[PDB]
């Protein structure tokens, strides 16, 4: 599935899963998306027209 | 000695047996205690951020 629990499933927004076997245990592999450059812009809640 | 010693390891045994009694209560707490943790650790990521 795709969780939406925060930092379950890894750090960042979570895409999907690999599982790999491991001795007595299990690892994942977790992939997710992360925001990277960014820009400042002003902002307004609402637009005025007519 | 040899009578003294008699004496004396029947309080050892019993004073082993107390704090051996001590540190299964502990263990035992303390893994309530992680539960309590971990449910913790999951609303600060869930809840807070």
């Amino acid at each position: 599935g795709q969780s939406k629990r925060v930092d379950f499933c890894g750090k960042g927004y979570h895409l999907m899963s690999f599982p790999q076997s491991a001795p007595h245990g299990v690892v994942f592999l977790h992939v997710t998306y992360v925001p990277a450059q960014e820009k400042n812009f002003t902002t307004a809640p609402a637009i005025c027209h007519d | 000695p040899p009578e003294a010693e008699v004496q004396i390891d029947r309080l050892i045994t019993g004073r082993l047996q107390s704090l051996q009694t001590y540190v299964t209560q502990q263990l035992i707490r303390a893994a309530e205690i992680r539960a309590s943790a971990n449910l913790a650790a999951t609303k600060m990521s869930e809840c807070v951020l």
